RNA sequence: GGAGCGUGCGGUUU
RNA sequence: GCGCUUCGCUCCCGGAGCCCACACUA
RNA sequence: GGGCUCCGGAAACCGCGGCGC
């Protein structure tokens, strides 16, 4: 069924802190049905990315012609790479963040420096799938700790001779010419990277929504030019995607309000939220509507965020959603 | 100094590839199973169990050593 | 360039066919694009075609 | 006439 | 001969504007 | 006093330098 998982994946139980709290549709915008342009204002383009220029350039190119004010990307890619590269937008770009930390997934063509026997070239290629060294130790640093760093599947697809097509997933910040040039090493041959291809960003897919700078100018002349929307709405992702593979708390409307104008998020204004959470980790926090409103740190489990009733949970550190969306409801009586 | 490996091949590059046990580190002192000295390392690389030792050599005859306990000294 | 997907079936390869799919296999990489885009006026006369539009 | 991710230095038009 | 040398994000320093919110119980 | 948002921390050159076809 599959071979492929990384720690993104892992699907994560939705535990329940108040069964009755429900959402005003009146307030606020559901992701995939606010207005075009809000839709823009909060949105992530899914981009695939050509060979040649510099991972900002195209962004820059995007920010031009689609005459916004600001854009940016996460986690940048060499000009020759190409693949799946995501692109935050106007008031979106600081979602970024988010995916830094996130797992990453790779096509690679591996050329040789020397003739190895096939079978011993799947062997050698296992060895490599697991807990793998990344620098070597003994310095003047007397350490603690070391650099691990986790490899979660080597895949060998097809092998001609010298070159050797491969996919493989592997931890944020694993240096990838530098894995191929380290096998290489171990053949004794040597290697190099002929070619290499981003087929996955964690919650970023090359999948049906992955879109190039073609289409993207394209369809945005269909919706300025022609009036269609539809085309070049399908070509932008919300933010809300962003965050798809990290914890989520999702907070009564009442909380809202507070938390746009950066107050810290408490006990009593948390509906549900996702179970294994643990102390001082990045955390995005949803309205009902599955909307998201800020990004904090977790200042408790999880595991125990439902028995506990009074008390602050999350740190909130950024705020996505505008003051405007939710009306102040701490408008209280004592 | 404790044994470092067998010696498995010499890469194409310029470097004695020992398999090992446990890692080592940058600029270890390489000998021979009778104290020669044979080099420094550059590289420990993969599985954090069983690693690999690669050895840059300073002598200038590098394959005499392919099949051999290089071990490390300290 | 060499790495190469199934259009229909999304597999990779270096293969020009498909080992076990249909059809003939692409470049992976995507076209590549200049900010003066020169003949985008063209392309879209084409998509536009192509798309009933 | 601020630091880093990241390569910068010399002169002129606020 | 052509292109690139940074779109952005984090940190510091400095404004300006919102707010001080344990979450209104249907 | 505590937070959150937004605007700063320059722009247009020409000379060298660096990077890639
Ligand atoms: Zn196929």
């Amino acid at each position: 069924e599959v071979r492929r998982i990384l720690p993104a994946d892992i699907k994560r139980e939705v535990l329940i802190k108040d069964e009755n709290a429900e959402t005003n549709p009146d307030w606020g915008f559901p992701p995939e049905k606010r207005p075009i342009e809000m839709h823009i204002q909060f949105g992530v383009i899914n981009l695939d990315k050509p060979p040649g220029p510099t991972s900002h350039e195209v962004v820059a190119w995007i920010k031009k012609i689609l005459n916004l004010e600001k854009a940016g990307h996460g986690g940048t890619l060499a000009p020759k790479v190409s693949g799946v590269l995501p692109v935050a937008l106007e008031k979106a770009t600081r979602v970024v963040q988010a995916l830094l930390p996130a797992g990453k997934e790779y096509v690679a063509l591996m050329h040789l420096h020397g003739d190895v026997p096939e079978d011993k070239i799947i062997q050698v290629m296992k060895e490599f799938e697991g807990e793998i060294i990344q620098r070597p130790p003994l310095r003047s640093a007397v350490k603690r700790r070391l650099r691990t760093r986790k490899v979660y599947y080597i895949e060998v697809l097809e092998i001609e001779g010298r070159d050797v097509l491969f996919r493989v997933g592997v931890e944020a910040g694993t240096y990838i010419r530098s894995l191929i040039h380290h096998i290489g090493l171990a053949l004794g041959v040597g290697a190099h990277m002929s070619e290499l291809r981003r087929t996955r960003s964690g919650p970023f897919k090359e999948d049906e929504t992955l879109i190039t700078l073609h289409d993207l100018v394209d369809y945005y002349y269909f919706w300025k030019e022609d009036g269609i929307e539809e085309y070049f709405r399908k070509a932008i992702q919300p933010m809300e995607k962003a965050v798809e593979h990290l914890p989520k708390v999702w907070i009564k409307d009442s909380a809202v309000a507070a938390v746009t104008h950066g107050a810290d998020l408490a006990v009593p204004g948390i509906a549900k939220l996702h179970a294994g959470i643990k102390r001082g980790d990045l955390v995005a926090i949803m309205t009902l509507k599955d909307e998201l409103v800020a990004l904090g740190k977790a200042m408790m489990t999880s595991q125990e965020m439902l028995e506990k009733t009074k008390g602050i949970a999350v740190d909130v550190e950024k705020v996505f959603m505008p003051r405007d969306w939710y009306p102040k409801l701490w408008e209280k009586r004592d | 100094m404790k044994r470092l490996g067998k010696v498995l091949h010499y890469a194409k590059q310029g470097f004695l590839i020992v398999r090992t046990n446990w890692v080592p580190s940058l600029n270890d002192r390489v000998v021979d199973k009778r104290l020669q000295f044979v080099g420094i390392v550059k590289d420990v690389f993969g599985p954090v169990k069983m690693p690999y030792v690669a050895i840059k050599p300073k002598v200038s005859n590098p394959e005499i050593y392919v099949g051999e306990v290089l071990y490390v000294d300290e | 360039f060499r790495i190469r997907k199934c259009p229909k079936c999304g597999r990779y390869t270096l293969k020009e066919v498909c080992p076990v799919c249909g059809e003939k296999t692409k470049v992976a990489h995507p076209p590549r694009f200049s900010p003066e885009d020169p003949y985008g006026e063209y392309r879209r006369r084409w998509k536009r075609e192509v798309l009933g539009i």
